[PDB]
């Protein structure tokens, strides 16, 4: 910035960049150098793109050279932790976490049955065997 | 349904994002001999964060691909191992302190999107001896500079006269991006 | 198996061996007690239909003990959109004569369900091919039950990887290496390709056929079990009709 015979006082980077905002003369005017008024240059004028606070769900943002990136906190990930883990809970994704057979039902959660010989138990995702052979198990290892 | 296509890596700090073109897909991201996990799925975004499963393992080597829907139509993205490509965020100069002749330049030792335990690893925890700083100070019209094995500089400066100062992270070892941009520029 | 190794005597309790006149000829899969799983081109040349035999718990083809039990085959399955001397749709529904006793060294692989099959299993990078064929492309069969450990591809990528003999039709997939290290072989045929998928065997594959054995820039085509579950359940609980050879519609 440049008040009313601001100009007359030599330059200084603190009243006037810091302390105020300053144009690229200005700042020129006190590097007096090109390829260092520009190295300063480039940041200073860069901008916060955390500006719009863009992490969401409780996220950190941490600026960057024309850019962000996003700290999320565990139950979230994405560009802008914009995605719920917790909601994953479907077939295709890690077969929705059934021992065996995995279900999906829109709407409402997923569904775990096994294959026979075994019996679904109470945890809703684990089969446990209901004969003395049954398919898939090495006896020899059990 | 078209193949996508151009897929690229964009990480920085870990933070890994695969983006690809053009503008309902799927993901699976996968190691050499390791089982494919699908991610982002039926997103209609032309990305998806992969960040949390290349953080369990940087040194590993990641094969993605992107199935196309209205076996399925995909693609594969190129191999990509964190520890040696993701790229150095931008530095900054914590502080320096000044004894007399010599100054204390002092890098911030940024947060990575490594986990472990409950906590961010930084930039120093995850890469430690391989991570060296650059200094780049000045006064006079030349420049100078210097480079440590840590996260500060210790560096002999003539009484009086101000200086200004510019770090920048380096990993010597490696053969492509080896080397962040820039930090701010700060002067005593 | 090119490149594996001896299946330990137990660990490979569904693997079954085929016999005609008493004389090797394929690998099979047991499903359940009656029900054996083989591949289509096996029987190309069968002519005494009478003289199949299905042997269980076997593992050392020069040793008896009280572990191995054979079984006559009664009928024998193929669909009829399978044409023999050629490679697509190379499944084949075997039916023993008398069930066999499950024991520690007899028990059989389970047949999943079609998408658990498609949307998961296919993914689980590794599977086990198995059988007492060929160690090396010329050489002869082995007297031990061999096992091997292979990757999956998916079709687009064994193409691309494979150097310019038949297509890889949607009823087959790609297992194996391409550098000539490892690979199922003919000796093998009809053998199983089960998967390990969170504590449990399912079974994945059938060895089909190749370009020689663990030949550079090939690897082992295996036919798709997923597409044929809804058949051979059907056929699993449908009447005994006379006749060993039965060519049953697919779909
Ligand atoms: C091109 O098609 C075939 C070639 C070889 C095999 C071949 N079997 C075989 C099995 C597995 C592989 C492999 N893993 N590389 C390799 C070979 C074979 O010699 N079978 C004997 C015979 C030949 C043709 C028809 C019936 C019986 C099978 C094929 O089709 C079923
Ligand atoms: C916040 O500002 C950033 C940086 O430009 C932008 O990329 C985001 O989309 C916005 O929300
Ligand atoms: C930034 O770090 C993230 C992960 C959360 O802990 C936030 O509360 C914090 O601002
Ligand atoms: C397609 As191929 C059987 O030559 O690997
Ligand atoms: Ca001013
Ligand atoms: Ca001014
Ligand atoms: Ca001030
Ligand atoms: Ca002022
Ligand atoms: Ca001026
Ligand atoms: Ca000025
Ligand atoms: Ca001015
Ligand atoms: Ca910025
Ligand atoms: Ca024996």
């Amino acid at each position: 910035a440049n008040a009313f015979l601001e100009e007359l006082r030599p330059g200084s980077l603190e009243r006037e960049c810091k302390e105020e905002q300053c144009s690229f003369e200005e700042a020129r005017e006190i590097f007096k150098d090109a390829e260092r008024t520009k190295l300063f240059w480039i940041s200073y004028s860069d901008g916060d793109q955390c500006a719009s606070s863009p992490c969401q769900n409780g996220g950190s943002c941490k600026d960057q050279l024309q850019s962000y990136i996003c700290f999320c906190l565990p139950a979230f990930e994405g560009r802008n932790c914009e995605t719920h883990k917790d909601d994953q809970l479907i077939c295709v994704n890690e077969n929705g976490g059934c021992e065996q057979y995995c279900s999906d039902h829109t709407g409402t959660k997923r569904s775990c049955r096994c294959h026979e010989g075994y019996s679904l138990l109470a945890d809703g995702v684990s089969c446990t065997p209901t004969v003395e052979y049954p398919c898939g198990k090495i006896p020899i290892l059990e | 349904t078209v193949a996508a296509y151009n897929l690229t890596w964009k990480s920085t700090n870990f933070k890994t994002i695969l983006e690809w073109e053009p503008k309902v897909y799927t993901v699976q991201i996968s190691t050499k001999s390791g089982d494919w996990k699908s991610k982002c799925f039926y997103t209609t975004d032309t990305e998806c964060d992969l960040t949390d499963e290349i953080v369990k393992d940087v040194k590993q080597t990641y094969l993605a691909r992107v199935f196309s829907y209205p076996e399925p139509l995909y693609e594969n993205s190129p191999e990509f191992t964190p520890y040696l490509e993701t790229n150095l965020g931008q530095p900054t100069i914590q502080s320096f302190e000044q004894v007399g002749t010599k100054v204390n330049v002092t890098v911030e030792d940024e947060r990575t999107l490594v986990r472990r335990n409950n906590t961010f690893l930084s930039l120093r925890d995850v890469f430690g001896k391989d991570l060296i700083y650059t200094l780049y100070y000045w006064k006079s019209s030349g420049k100078k500079t210097a480079k440590t094995n840590t996260n500060e500089f210790l560096i002999d400066v003539d009484k009086g006269e101000n200086y200004c100062f510019s770090v920048q992270a380096v990993i010597p070892s490696r053969t492509v991006n080896r080397k962040s941009t820039d930090s701010p520029v700060e002067c005593m | 198996i090119v490149g594996g190794k001896v299946c330990p005597k137990g660990e490979c309790p569904w693997q079954v061996l085929l016999l005609v006149n008493g004389a090797q000829l394929c690998g099979g899969t047991l499903i359940n007690t009656i029900w054996v799983v083989s591949a289509a081109h096996c029987f190309d040349k069968i002519k005494n239909w009478r003289n199949l035999i299905a042997v269980l718990g076997e593992h050392d083809l020069s040793e008896h003990d009280g572990d191995e039990q054979s079984r006559r085959v009664a009928q024998v399955i193929i669909p009829s959109t399978y044409v023999p001397g050629t490679t697509n749709h190379d499944i084949a529904l075997l039916r023993l004569h008398q069930p066999v006793v499950l024991t520690d060294h007899v028990v059989p692989l389970c047949l999943p369900e079609r998408t658990f099959s498609e949307r998961t299993l296919a993914f689980v990078r590794f599977s086990l091919v198995s059988g007492w064929g060929q160690l090396l492309d010329r050489g002869a069969t082995a007297l031990e039950l061999m096992v091997l450990n292979v990757p999956r591809l998916m079709t687009q990528d064994c193409l691309q990887q494979s150097r310019k003999s038949p297509n890889i039709t949607e009823y087959m997939f790609c297992a194996g290496y391409s550098d000539g290290s490892k690979d199922s072989c003919k000796g093998d045929s009809g053998g199983p390709h089960a998967t390990h998928y969170r504590g449990t065997w399912y079974l994945t594959g059938i060895v089909s056929w190749g370009q020689g054995c663990a030949t550079v820039g090939h690897f082992g085509v295996y036919t798709r079990v997923s597409q044929y579950i809804e058949w051979l359940q059907k056929l699993m609980r449908s009447e005994p009709r006379p006749g060993v050879l039965l060519r049953a519609p697919f779909p």
